[PDB]
């Protein structure tokens, strides 16, 4: 639908991305997505990061989380690295990340975090190659709040693909997040978008 | 508050009032005496190599932009239009020939150059002179292979000085090892601390690693894990401290070349390193090669801090005295295959980037040790930096700069702050000259 | 699905209220839930108190908002009263805070004030004992405006219980919200959740 | 269902829009509204400005988001112009608007911003007169970010009308916000609600 | 601004400069001259009862760790490490023989003493004095019938002594009840007014209830309902104002033992405090056992407030001059049966607190009287609180303090405001005294 | 610093210190010596025509209430409670005959005299003196043509007088055309500016309207497009610049009557100004009648700025250095239609309201031009307007004021920064004056 050289700030992968599903819409298939991300929000707000990576995690996923250099409108010559990787986990990574989060010397989690995500503008659609494979677009705010007056919000559109595995459960096998804000404001990013 | 007379630093380093984590007065005097004055640092050579590649940085709280000049030098100007002082370049990095500001026109030269005014003959006619309406440049600009630093003044010493003993240390991987890429972009994050609280970390904080990192290390698995919750000693002869006189200091960790990076690419590294150091014995001698794979826990006075081997390389941006912008970039040996490359460079992020679990162990510890620099009762109070005072020595035979033979103390931390009382006391480099005539035998005193 | 002693950071609670959404789904029951609080979050942004009352709250309701007092991750010994009740009202106690609101001699409320709600995350499960009893978990993002320039954004899970009631309608009859920050920064809490 | 004489807060603008949609709902016409915002939003937030217009807006369109002035609870008397009009463009206006987005000299553009939409509480209701008029309601929150450290966030509830045009297409032909903060915080207003 | 001689509060604190609730320099000098030497609130006996129950509060804008000794005795100390300056305790509430810093774990006993270091022996040898170590001790904590107060200032009065002519108003509820317990947790709420707006509201404000609380007093249903938009006049002799040296002050308002609370509870308590008062009058007397059933509306100078019998009870903790974090607790008579003083407390929140319909009925006040402080053209205007000046007396027969014989006047104001202006100028206790040596004269002045 | 020596403008208004833009000290002594001492906008009769119509306005960061009084005259005070200074009205306009404060219950009249106090006689019997207890009044408050300002300072000129040789500009579409009308409410959106940027720009900025605006120019296809991208040169005798004693200034380019309105307005409005430019010929003469339909960029000194024919009227509220609150009102002339009024009104604040696509073109220009100002580096460094210097004339035989023959320069930036180093150092008028004396000799100086 979109024409790149007529829709000049759009870029190739968003055009990509957008012809996935506005094409053939299948209700039901938003309403599978829709209560798969309710529950994996569910999960992470009250901290089952084990529960998270057993039953919505899938043992081939990519977890990546970029921010990408701020370069010009108009940057042709410049070819160098385009972002750094805030997170690029394989479901080891994500468990390290999980065993730490879990430590009783964690100290940065005493007293208690209080997590509260938010999901909306849910969107699938079967990958056209492998039928297994289903494609998932959502946002997330995420509101974590600590110590008493610490609130960070983290806003994020997400492009997952999840997949079929372990008894017939749909599990992440990719998350794909450009983080808006180049210079974060929330002491870290240290949450499971 | 009078900073000529003040005693912000006790003799020998020892004790600093905690205010100065919190005092914006002080802070603004800083500016001045330590960002104004100091070497920081800017970019590398690897992300801005071609003709007409820039950068922006900050200097403290300026901004400037970076640029790679025809000639291959490398030059420096504040981000700021000299017409009416809006900010020029909006972006990180790019690749142009000069640089237009949108307010009403006026076009620089990577050079700096006033080269177009919008209408000149029309309305200036030959009224402007273009030739003393350049950006304003920041007067000293050098590189440590590969490793740009600028400083605002021009009585400077040369950076090479400036990095003093510490110099001595960092060669083996800056120089020995081939050289060194930056890989970028970095990592940009807000923290509520004093810069000097990362930075006092980085320059000689072992002591901490086993018990603030306790969670990362039993999680990680890296080389270091055995510290997890000080459960192991470390060995005697484990490592070292250093300190310099111009500030800048490290931790040195003998062999520890996979550094925080997680069991995944511990054999690799141990590997690559230990076959580079092999080659190095021949041209360096034993004890520099070791160094080489030896994790060098290091700040560069003032605000420049890094972990050599695992790779990190941070800028401590500052912003007010209880707010710093984190800079992460990853640093990789050139020689390295580029998947190993590649591979580091997320590990990095990994562990110490705007979700780096490992630095998120250290976010309460240095925001609140900064922020209880503004509350009542404690502004005059003293925080401790006397572990291992008394037993550090100057002009060793085999480790130079002032050194405590033992992987963990307070060395490196007396000479940060005997460099800053120094600086903020002095109204010039002649004055903190004048300071520090006698920095060694004040920071080994009762040895 | 949650085993506590594994996955460390969950509570029995929330482990609980997880396991009465996971098992079975259904589809309409969803659909129903998020229309009832659709509707419900219309009306109190268009500060229709009354309405609200007479539509969506039950006579024998239980409106309760708690603030737990941050206490260590290892805690064991301490015993003392764990949160205080920012709201823990019944229907009349509703009733006199709708009054408050609609007298004319607030004035707090002149000039009007604006709110706009945000419900996301919505689940829904009938209770297993009582068959008119349907449980109803969302979250929700408050907005509130007032005297140009206050702007206070509030968020929050709700565990909520519905019944059927005078003529048939579906009705609140309780609420549950253990609110995630601690210290408030939003002037007050004087809003309905 | 509300009487404006009892509950005193609500305007009667309010009262007549709630009547719409808590009288006969139908369950897909609620699926269709959701997938036309959503993709909406999903547009708008890739920046393909033009394909919005081509395919959300309806030559026909009145595009209004108010502003409106703070007076007494109790003001009778004072009768001079209520609000002022942030946008109340027609389809040409909104062309403009969106070639000062594309136009390459739109300094403010570079680096490229990033938005984030959400999309929350929608209701949709057929007009009672005109068959083919579709009256829509949701609340959004866009999250603006530009310029390394810049984010702004806006939150409103949108009344819209939508109608089958060109190829059967449902279009935007108007859409009202009634602004909640009367002085922005976010340095503008410049984003597409 | 030179606070020796500038007057901030006229003669007889007939008014004060706009500016005192808006200036951030006077702000600062209030942490020296109000917080560091006076008497602050912490907590109660019944939060921290067992050996190792502790608490943090805020004294002024420092944390303190407020924690039960094994005999009995409650110390408590600044929540700030010796070491480094990190905070050393991130929760509110808990049971502990001890305190580890996450930095580098040091830990400091329930006492405050310096117990153990990591390694010690191996890093430090015998070089530490870990008995100079121990946590910066509040110097003074005293209570007044379970309720714990805290004073940096080894100089200031006994607590007894400080509450002054307020004390007699206080003890039939404090002391001869039986004895109260506070409920806990608190509500905590940050509003943007300056911490003596409310303080002053609480001392000696029953002006504004009709007024203010108009739609409150119409919805609750409470025993005051009939003042709701002045409707009605309150009674003569419906009440009295009270003052004293040290600043504490209260209105006194007869016989409303169920105050705010709505009509679901007046039955209730008004036959509770009924009955208590009859068992009252044989052990001290119809006048006093009367006060106890009578509601009071207090401020303990500076910063702490209450209404005894509504059960109300609050600390001001001042943030900056515009910012206060308001702390909310539930006062219960002990010997009241368990559902009540739960539903009490409900009441007391439901009131006052986070949501408290009441309290927020306040905030306006409050908030744009506190930051009106700060505009140009009001930060040299009085503020009034010259109502009832020459009624008032001193050394009555029967109600002690600088007493105004009615229910509803400024008489608190003033002498809170006596108060703050004699500390204000004066830079230790010797000089308050020395500036208070006539104070209730000069309340007094034309009676 | 010392403003009575410190030079922030240098002769002739040639160059600025970066530091006016950023410095919050400046802010606070500009409170004084700038919005406490010269004429601000408060309103315009079309909104408040009938007795007991009000608004509140700000002056400076006070606010006042502005009420037109029985008699027709209109008086404004502060928006302050003389009792305890909490603010009196809440809403933005309204119509009543008192404002009664919430706190209270004072009640004061539309003249801003205290009218009732609840319970007076019960409380304060006869000692409340009710006639010292009137709301602060703004001591001056002056109308041009239906424009209402407002001066804190009785010794002000006559706001006439101020005008200088700006008004003779401004008459021909303020008096001359029947009378304009403004149309509220008006859009209010903070922005991170100096209240200076935005006020230097609309004074005297015709230079960056064709690169900072370039894309709303090509978008609107308004009247000005030509310039776009600084793609056309614009025409020999295109306009003027002027500037006055006071420091008003302003823009004329002729015959640019549709202004920068789009084209679905530009054909109905170019027609409306012909015919009345036609009949004004005869009143007032060829030269003032194309005064009349000539598009003036203005700032009446110091915060309040206009686009004459496009109908923009701005105020710039200033809130800190950083920070400034921007209103937006569109003027109209009375006798166009009704409709055209309407759509006059949507095309102002669809160009240059909240959501103004041209207003945003010039947000980044204003924003880090002001934040630059805090900068360690920009500082001391000179905000150049030298553009046209030594060309002005002064006491011209056909247009009045220091005047520049040319559409583009920096004219009036000079005459409005010669104003404000004579009042930043000045103490009051007198010397204002004396500091002024040779005003528009020092302007034209090379001439
Ligand atoms: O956490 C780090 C670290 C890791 C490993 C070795 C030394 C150090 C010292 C300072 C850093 O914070
Ligand atoms: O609103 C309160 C109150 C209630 C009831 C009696 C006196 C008072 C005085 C101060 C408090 O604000
Ligand atoms: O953008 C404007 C403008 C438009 C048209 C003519 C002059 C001006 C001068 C200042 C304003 O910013
Ligand atoms: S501010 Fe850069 S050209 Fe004018
Ligand atoms: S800061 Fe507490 S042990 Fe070091
Ligand atoms: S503050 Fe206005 S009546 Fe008291
Ligand atoms: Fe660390
Ligand atoms: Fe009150
Ligand atoms: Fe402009």
């Amino acid at each position: 639908m979109i024409n790149i050289q007529e829709d000049k700030l759009v870029s190739a992968h968003d055009a990509e991305e957008i012809l996935r599903f506005f094409n053939c819409h299948d209700s039901a298939l938003q309403q599978e997505a829709t209560t798969l991300l309710t529950q994996e929000a569910h999960l992470l707000d009250i901290q089952a990061y084990r529960a998270w990576l057993e039953h919505c995690v899938g043992s081939e996923v990519q977890y990546q989380v970029i921010s990408r250099e701020l370069r010009a409108a108009s940057e042709r010559r410049y070819k160098l690295n385009e972002a750094m990787n805030v997170y690029n986990e394989n479901f080891q990574q994500l468990k390290v990340r999980v065993e730490h989060q879990l430590d009783p010397q964690n100290w940065g989690n005493s007293p208690k975090l209080r997590f509260t995500r938010f999901i909306t503008n849910v969107q699938a659609a079967m990958d056209v190659n492998d039928k297994e494979l289903l494609h998932i677009r959502s946002n997330v705010i995420l509101h974590r709040a600590r110590r008493g007056n610490q609130v960070d919000v983290f806003y994020a559109a997400r492009e997952d693909k999840w997949k079929r595995g372990e008894g017939g459960v749909r599990k992440l096998v990719q998350r794909f997040v450009d983080y808006p804000e180049r210079i974060l404001q929330t002491h870290n990013l240290m949450v499971f978008l | 508050m009078n900073y000529n007379n003040k005693i912000l630093v006790s003799e020998s380093g020892l004790s600093q009032k905690h205010l100065i984590h919190g005092d914006e007065e002080l802070f603004q005097h800083e500016l001045k005496t330590i960002f104004a004055r100091n070497w920081l640092f800017l970019t590398h050579d690897s992300l801005i190599p071609a003709p007409g590649d820039y950068v922006t940085a900050k200097m403290g709280i300026d901004e400037v932009i970076v640029s790679r000049q025809n000639d291959g030098s490398i030059r420096a100007f504040l981000n700021v239009c000299r017409h009416r002082g809006k900010t020029l370049v909006s972006v990180e990095a790019g690749n142009a020939k000069g640089f237009v500001c949108s307010y009403h026109g006026w076009g620089f030269g990577s050079n700096g150059e006033l080269q177009s005014v919008p209408f000149e003959k029309d309305l200036y006619g030959e009224s402007l002179n273009k030739k003393c309406l350049g950006l304003k440049e920041v007067a000293r600009v050098e590189s440590f292979h590969g490793f740009i630093y600028g400083c605002f003044d021009q009585e400077a010493p040369p950076l090479m000085d400036y990095l003093g003993d510490a110099a001595w240390y960092l060669e083996p991987m800056f120089k020995h090892s081939g050289g060194l890429e930056l890989v970028g972009p970095p990592g940009k994050v807000v923290i509520k601390a004093n810069w000097k609280a990362p930075a006092e970390n980085f320059v000689g904080d072992a002591y901490h690693v086993g018990w603030t990192h306790a969670s990362s290390l039993r999680s990680g698995e890296s080389i270091f894990s055995s510290l997890a919750g000080n459960a192991a000693l470390p060995p005697e002869g484990a490592g070292l401290q250093m300190t310099s006189k111009y500030g800048s200091g490290m931790g040195v960790l003998w062999d520890g070349y996979s550094g925080v990076h997680s069991a995944d690419l511990v054999p690799e590294l141990m590997a690559f390193g230990g076959a580079k150091q092999e080659r190095l014995n021949k041209e360096i001698g034993d004890v520099r090669a070791r160094i080489y794979r030896s994790h060098l826990n290091c700040t560069v006075f003032p605000n420049n801090s890094m972990l050599t081997c695992s790779g990190v390389f941070k800028v401590w941006n500052p912003i007010d005295a209880n707010t710093t912008e984190v800079w992460t970039y990853a640093i990789v040996e050139k020689d390295m295959p580029e998947d190993l490359k590649r591979r580091l460079a997320d590990s990095v992020q990994r562990t110490f980037g705007p979700a780096g679990f490992w630095e998120s162990d250290d976010n309460d510890n240095m925001e609140t040790a900064s922020q209880n620099g503004k509350k009542y009762q404690s502004r005059d109070s003293d925080l401790l930096s006397n572990l291992g005072f008394g037993e550090d020595v100057y002009g060793d035979a085999v480790y130079p700069g002032v050194v405590g033979k033992s992987a963990i103390g307070e060395t490196s931390y007396r000479g940060f702050y005997r460099a800053y009382q120094a600086h903020v006391s002095s109204s010039n480099w002649a004055e903190f000259e004048h300071a520090s005539s006698t920095w060694h035998t004040e920071l080994t005193k009762t040895t």
